[PDB]
């Protein structure tokens, strides 16, 4: 971590504006994934009387 | 008796200048200087073979 201080200080700047990705990265919804999948279910016909 | 203030007296009278941000010195002095059992793994290697 060595930099002059005006240096450094731009990389924090450019650093953490990038950890906003993070905090909506790749989704933790994977179980939720299926219940992406689970929301296009109930609009199947009934095919079967 | 492996004393490292022959390697260190011989890397610190490069002279080099300051305006640099990156500082080639400063790196391996970061890279070996840091101690830990004062160099005690040559002796394991030695003993080794």
């Amino acid at each position: 971590l060595l930099a002059t201080p005006m240096i450094n200080n731009a990389i924090r700047s450019f650093l953490t504006a990038w950890d906003d990705i993070r905090i909506l990265s790749p989704d933790v919804s994977s179980k939720s994934l299926s219940a992406y999948l689970d929301s296009a279910v109930a609009n199947g016909p009934e095919l079967i009387i | 008796v492996l004393d490292p203030t022959v390697l260190t007296n011989a890397i610190t009278t490069i002279s080099e200048s300051t305006t640099q941000t990156i500082s080639p010195i400063s790196e391996i002095l970061r890279l070996l200087q840091p101690m830990g059992n004062d160099y005690a793994a040559f002796w394991k290697c030695i003993a080794s073979w």
